[PDB]
RNA sequence: GAACAAUAGUAAGCACAAUCAUAGCACAUAAAAACGUUAGGUCAAGGUGUAGCUUAUGGGUUGGAAAGAAAUGGGCUACA
């Protein structure tokens, strides 16, 4: 009769990093995020802009690419969540002989 | 002056659920050296009073480990390296904590977890009965 | 390649260790008991007698995962007493330091 | 010791999971061989040595293919050639003994 | 004589980085550790698996950026996302540094199966802290 | 072609808001970091070393992401996820009457790839047995049925289970440990009468 | 179907964006999985095929195809016992250690008739 | 290359010292101890310049690597 007992609140995973996004607005005197923030790597210009983000986007398929190339060298798990998204992709078909399967 | 508006977001539902209660919450952090801890510590509370939690904090004795190792590389045992390791533990003790409100504290304490340090959680987790042992005969 | 044939062995022998280690744990458990009669036992002696030498858990060495050094090694950071030093000296290894007390 | 207290702690050890009737403490080593994990199946024995042919293949392709740049291979590639361009170099297998 | 993580004093011309210049005695008194995780701490474990890995990014950046590098590498573990700080000589141009970086960011996350930051500080030379 | 662009020291304004350009933890990037701090063992003719190249500002953790400003900002928004501790149980004498059971868990971070503690499979149960229906006969053959992990001077039932890989399993399994041993404490079998 | 992919790769395509800010980059690598759910538990990813405790501490019901009465019963409680105290192992791993018992005294059947002591 | 009631000595720097650690000082200990001497020890922690092996000085399996005529260094046990 005295006792008390609240009710749970269920939020996303994200929820919370999103209320704690929310508090903080984008700086005046600072590059975007995705630019290093050294004053050498900071963009003067669109075009310079463009092409630095245009060269990492490069450099990032070029070792997607090897990573695809060689998957062997990356079979190896050590994360215990075991993420899907950073394990190499295969482009080989499984079944060749099959017609249907393949 | 360029300040968006309706930035704030949430996702927030009451479940029917009962809320977990929670009697005591031991955060031991463990690092290696003080200033780290003091900082966190400091962190810890001045995020904990804001909430009203009634956070206590006291720091468990330090432990060092030390071993020895031969100082040349072929032959010589008269000569000797010693190396230590400090480990240097903060206690931070809230009381009368519910699930969600633990969970809240937890995620603004775990996601600024300093490099250097690690910390053990012990939860105190609050029942009333079980219902086999509420009024039973055999 | 590896670092040494002896390691090139050596890790082929756990790679046998880890493939025998369940049979072996069986075969065992009907040898340290005395509740069996003692007719099967000398049949699971020959049996575990009949499995290949590098099956065994006891043929393993704990070498220096850099320099392969059979001696001198640290069970934690398995590594040797000469590249643990060489490491922790360019303060590359978080909390270890020079003893001083 | 008596009757009601052999039978408390048969009762006792059945409630708790633990062997029932006596047992022998040699015979008591194959709970042990099940109750934990064997050697040979701990990760810190069978995941002793970081599989080395990974990186050295992977260190080489990135080189040979532009990307790493290592020093003491091109160190061993200069030496080489200047060993073979003075005239001792490797002989081919199969006529060092007789040829 | 002591010879380990020391650099010896020459006729007074050469330059030295700070922490060259202290010997590792001086380690946690002058200065700190190149890199910091939970595995040296008491009762943790995973030490070996860090210690190897650190290496490896030891080695592996020596090659990805050759004769830029200023100093050591700061490698710092922070719940399961390791962050690289580098400085880096401004000899290379910033289109190749950002390929560079896009490379690496990618190539250690998918060998090591967990998010990586990589930051870079350029300067225009090394610091030198004692005689030069 | 050689550049050198300024930091943002001489762009940062006065009462600009900190937080909005530290939200999460940063490298110490020392161009926008508008605060000359000098680190390191100074010469003897000399000073210690500027913020621009110092190594030792950046081994150290940063806590500029961290300023009381920061955090009350954080918590004003954290404040509508809690929920408010009933006041009911501000002392733990009627805690101990409403909820009798403690369920002690433990939960570790480290940081690395891997999640898998063997010690997070440790759950502890605590229960005062002045809070249960036990009969004298009852208490009496509990008492030796539990032996040692039952003491007397605080009177505090304690089950250590750690035989199932999960700790949701162990925690199931510390109660059906309590359940049994309550209930078979109140059967009286042949053997009791001697 | 291709088309359905086909329309959803458009979206995909607007709503990516550069990140603004490492809460951003957080919330993203959360979501695909990259980051820890926080508050971070030890168990997560991780549910033992949905087995609890009674698959786990009780494997008395594995027993049945055993001599009752004989030496075989006193043998096997102790690797049930062993079993259900082992944590490292599965209910399905466990299946398998007691059903090579089983196999192996099924199949060395001239020895335990040898033995003197009937057994089944 | 020096005379302090001063007669050619200024001197960055490395050493010494100070500081640091043995959770308060002081002491003590620890740590540190430059340039060089002993072509001192270590190709067998690891890589290596030079000179030599490639159906072998390379790579694998099995079985053996004793024993004490004798001398000596360092420790434990005692001779109460
Ligand atoms: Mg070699
Ligand atoms: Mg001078
Ligand atoms: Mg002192
Ligand atoms: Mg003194
Ligand atoms: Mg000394
Ligand atoms: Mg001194
Ligand atoms: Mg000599
Ligand atoms: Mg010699
Ligand atoms: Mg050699
Ligand atoms: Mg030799
Ligand atoms: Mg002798
Ligand atoms: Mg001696």
């Amino acid at each position: 009769e005295e006792v008390v007992i609240p009710k749970k609140k269920t939020w996303d995973k994200v929820a919370i990093l999103q209320a704690l996004a929310s508090t903080v607005h984008r700086d005046s005197t600072a590059a975007p995020y995705v630019f290093q923030d050294d004053p050498y790597l900071i963009p003067t210009s669109s075009v310079e802009s463009h092409s630095f983000l245009l060269a990492k986007k490069s450099g990032e398929n070029a070792a997607k690419f090897i990573i695809n190339s060689y998957p062997k060298y990356f079979q190896k798990d050590i994360a215990e969540p075991h993420i899907p998204c950073l394990m190499p992709e295969y482009f080989e078909p499984q079944i060749e002989d099959v017609s249907e399967a393949a | 002056v360029d300040v968006p508006k309706d930035m704030t977001k949430p996702e927030i539902t009451i479940s029917d659920e009962p809320d977990t209660l929670y009697k005591r919450l031991s955060v031991l952090v463990k690092g290696h050296d003080k200033a780290v801890l003091d900082s966190y510590e400091y962190f810890a509370v001045l995020a904990a009073k804001e909430l009203g939690i009634s956070i206590k904090v006291h720091e468990p004795p330090r432990k060092i480990e030390r071993f020895t190792l031969l100082k040349s590389v072929h032959i010589f045992k008269k000569h000797r390296v010693q190396y230590e390791m400090r480990t240097l533990y903060r206690c931070l003790e809230l009381e009368h904590l519910t699930g969600s409100t633990a969970d809240v504290y937890l995620e603004y304490i775990q996601r600024n977890l300093p490099e250097g340090v690690a910390m053990e959680v012990t939860k105190t987790k609050l029942e009333q009965l079980p219902e086999h042992i509420r009024k039973p005969i055999w | 390649y590896y670092v040494d044939w002896k390691m090139l062995r050596d890790v082929k022998r756990r790679k046998m260790a880890y493939e025998y280690a369940d049979e072996r744990l069986r075969i065992n458990s009907l040898r340290k008991n005395t509740i069996l009669p003692k007719d099967l036992q000398e049949v699971a002696d020959e049996e575990i007698a009949s499995l290949p030498r590098d099956s065994c858990p006891v043929r393993i060495r704990n070498r220096c995962v850099m320099t392969s050094r059979p001696r001198g090694v640290k069970r934690r950071w398995r590594l040797s007493r000469i590249v643990f030093r060489h490491l922790a000296d360019h303060g590359q290894l978080s909390g270890v330091q020079r003893a001083m007390w | 010791l008596s009757e009601y207290a052999v039978r408390m702690s048969r009762l006792s050890a059945r409630l708790f999971g633990e062997v029932a009737r006596p047992t022998d403490s040699k015979s008591m080593k194959v709970v042990k061989l099940f109750s934990e994990q064997p050697l040979a199946k701990r990760k810190e024995t069978y995941d002793w040595y970081p599989n080395h042919n990974t990186y050295f293949a992977l260190m080489g392709t990135l080189r040979f293919l532009g990307l790493y740049r290592d020093e003491h291979q091109d160190f061993r590639d200069e030496q080489l050639r200047l060993k073979k361009l003075r005239g001792k170099g490797k002989p081919r297998k199969g006529e060092g003994k007789r040829a | 004589k002591n010879r380990a993580a020391r650099v010896r004093v020459s006729k007074g011309d050469k330059p030295v980085t700070y922490e060259e210049a202290h010997a590792p005695h001086y380690i946690a008194h002058r200065k700190g550790w190149l890199s910091l995780h939970t595995g040296n701490l008491d009762g943790e474990d995973h030490a070996a698996e860090r210690t190897v890995e650190d290496v490896f990014l030891r080695k592996f950046m020596l090659g990805t950026f050759p004769g830029c590098l200023a100093d050591q590498l700061v490698l710092k573990r922070r719940a399961n996302q390791l962050e690289i700080c580098a400085l880096v000589l401004r000899q290379l141009p910033p289109h190749k540094f950002y390929f560079l970086v896009g490379y690496s960011e990618t190539l250690l996350s998918h060998f090591y199966k967990c998010p990586v930051h990589l930051h870079l500080q350029t300067v225009p030379s090394k610091v030198v802290y004692k005689y030069i | 072609r050689r550049k050198a662009l300024p930091p943002r020291t001489e762009k940062m304004a006065v009462d600009q808001d900190w937080p909005s350009v530290y939200p999460v933890a940063a490298p110490f990037k020392p161009s926008a970091v508008p605060l000359p701090v000098r680190m390191g063992y100074p010469v003897k003719r000399g000073v210690p070393m500027a913020k621009e190249g110092n190594l030792e500002l950046l081994k150290i953790p940063n806590f500029l992401h961290l300023t009381p400003v920061a955090i009350k900002r954080h918590c004003e928004a954290l404040k509508d996820f809690c929920t408010e501790w009933p006041a009911a149980l501000d002392s733990d004498e009627k805690c101990e009457k409403h909820f009798p059971i403690e369920i002690d868990t433990a939960d570790y971070v480290s940081a690395g790839p891997s999640i898998r503690n063997p010690k997070a499979r440790v759950v502890t149960l605590r229960v005062k047995l002045s809070s249960l229906n036990l009969d004298d006969h009852a208490k009496k053959k509990l008492i030796k049925l539990v032996g040692d992990r039952y003491c007397k001077s605080t009177d505090v039932l304690t089950i250590k289970t750690d035989r199932c890989p999960l700790k949701r399993q162990n925690y199931d399994y510390a109660v059906y440990l309590l359940t049994v041993l309550y209930h078979e404490s109140w059967k009286t079998e042949e053997w009791e009468k001697k | 179907s291709l088309w359905d992919i086909e329309f959803a790769k458009q979206l995909a395509a607007v709503t990516e964006r550069p990140f603004q800010n490492g809460f951003e980059e957080m919330i993203q690598w959360t979501k695909e999985g990259k980051l820890w759910e926080f508050p971070i538990n030890n168990e997560a990813g991780f549910d033992d095929d949905g087995s609890e405790f009674h698959e786990h501490i009780f494997l008395d019901k594995y027993l049945q195809d055993f001599p009752k009465q004989g030496p075989i019963r006193h043998f096997m409680e102790l690797v049930t016992c062993g079993l259900s105290k082992n944590p490292y192992l599965s209910v399905k791993q466990k299946v398998e250690h007691i059903e090579w018992f089983r196999n192996y005294f099924n199949e060395k059947r001239v020895i335990l008739k040898e033995s003197g002591i009937q057994l089944n």
